[PDB]
């Protein structure tokens, strides 16, 4: 005959790779754009309990 | 050249000495001479080392 290492047989070696495949974020909307602290902003931020 | 070799052996003096004034020429042990053979063929074998996968 002649040797074959064949598939699956606990000698063929495998090798696993170190980078990761991510899946990435959700770009968001709401950004530093929209929320501020004056009144024209779509989204105010209230610093009235921020030290108290 | 050959792929045959023989080798003789020469066995021991077997016989019946004359004994008194009995005359001896012409009773003259044969040495007796034994045959062997041993013949010569090749013997082969292979091994595989696989493949490129």
């Amino acid at each position: 005959s002649s040797t074959v290492i064949a598939f699956g047989d606990p000698k063929a070696q495998k090798k696993w790779s170190s980078e990761l495949a991510v899946d990435i974020r959700k770009k968001s909307y709401f950004e530093s754009r929209f929320i501020g602290t004056s009144e024209n902003a779509v989204i105010q931020r209230k610093t009235e309990v921020e030290s108290d | 050249a050959g792929d045959r070799v023989s080798f003789d052996l020469s066995v021991r003096l077997r016989g019946q000495p004359t004994f008194g004034d009995d005359r001896v020429e012409g009773k003259e042990e044969n040495l007796k001479f034994y045959t062997d053979e041993v013949i010569i063929d090749q013997v082969r074998h292979s091994v595989s080392a696989g493949g490129r996968m």
